[PDB]
């Protein structure tokens, strides 16, 4: 097996992930290789996603004969779920991410985002609380929440985050209409 | 307004699955 | 890819330690098909271990690596460590499980740190420091008897490089 290729993949299952605009020469190695990448993943109920277009290669769990495996069971998986809250604030930071995406063009920016923008938008949902402070741990608690899965960043000094393309595999529109459906049937009785 | 049910678990894939941390064997 | 060979193999790669004893359905699969896993671990630079004699399964660095994080332990963990191995190298040399009480290691562990002067002080650093190398997977659950079990593992602990740091470490130690 070739070197590279073997640090490639050693790489993303470290990570997660590759992205060209940091490690281009991986990117590169493991994106002309995919069916080895397949086969080496194979034995381990693994799968490789990529998308040329944003310049990113992810790794996913392999789907299975079963009818639900549940994805969250296997015993590779460190994580853990997703619960409402955060995924109000996913389906937020996703819309600014199409906001972002819409009115941009040819060359390397990044999504960066300040609480004080999220904060009514929550409060909308949530409710308000009394004093700002306690608005302000209640966001950063999220922030820091979603900070563990890999979709933002940690609070630069002007207090902004940055929303990582990740997100833009999480949210498609297949698990957007899964989780709608899910949640119709919650609300429902 | 119910902790109950913001802590309610969702229905979203793992996606960018990070290996559990090491192989547990640390030497 | 058979399913159990998959089901050995990422059970291993989440552990790192495999027990007929615990697993034997695993232990069988994996002690059968050497080469498979053998195949499977190259892409990855890990390679198997075998130990029949205790039925341990483990996983070496064939040849610092992008996957494993190296740690250091302190003299505190380092006594106990070379205590511990002792006690199950004797323990391996009465011809099952290692069982090592509570009190034991008391007076072993205030010969070399000092007395505390108090019951409830020895309990808690011994209680904290079985607790440290529990989080590495050294012994097993503390018995309703204020005892502990050692794993096989402990066999295999390191290279002679570390033994001999940890022999040195003791000896220095003991100079006080």
């Amino acid at each position: 097996t070739p070197q590279r290729v073997r640090e490639a993949v050693q790489e993303m299952l470290k990570y997660g992930l590759l992205e060209e605009s940091h490690k281009p020469n991986l990117y590169r190695s493991a994106l002309t290789n995919i069916e080895v990448v397949d086969r080496i993943l194979e034995p381990l109920d693994l799968a490789m996603g990529v998308d040329e277009v944003r310049g990113l290669v992810f790794v996913t769990v392999r789907q299975g004969e079963v009818a639900e495996q549940d994805d969250w069971s296997h015993p590779l998986v460190r994580r853990q779920r997703l619960n409402l809250e955060q995924s109000l604030l996913i389906a937020i930071l996703r819309q600014h991410f199409i906001a972002y995406e819409q009115e941009s063009g040819t060359g390397a920016s990044q999504a960066l985002v300040a609480v004080d923008e999220l904060i009514p938008q929550l409060q909308v949902y949530l409710g308000e609380l009394g004093s700002e402070a306690k608005e302000r741990n209640r966001i950063i608690t999220l922030l820091d929440q979603l900070k563990g899965h890999g979709l933002v960043s940690a609070l630069d000094a002007h207090d902004r985050v940055i929303i990582r393309p990740i997100i833009t595999h999480l949210a498609n529109p297949e698990n957007l209409q899964a989780l709608v459906v899910w949640l119709r049937e919650q609300v429902e009785g | 307004q119910r902790q109950s049910e913001r802590r309610k678990p969702a229905c979203l894939p793992p996606v960018g699955v990070a290996i559990t941390g090491v192989p547990a064997i640390e030497r």
